């Protein structure tokens, strides 16, 4: 549980997921 | 938010369709 290791895991997935529609990463 | 989410417990592609644009 440390989120900023964690955190780049999720804006990784975020970008694969979303793809062309884009995401706000506000870690928050 | 989805750090508290996704973080402690794994989000599925589907959980995380929730965070695009
Ligand atoms: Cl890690
Ligand atoms: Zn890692």
């Amino acid at each position: 549980v440390n989120q900023h290791l964690c955190g780049s895991h999720l804006v990784e997935a975020l970008y694969l997921v979303c793809g062309e529609r884009g995401f706000f990463y506000t870690p928050k | 938010g989805i750090v508290e989410q996704c973080c402690t417990s794994i989000c599925s592609l589907y959980q995380l369709e929730n965070y695009c644009n």
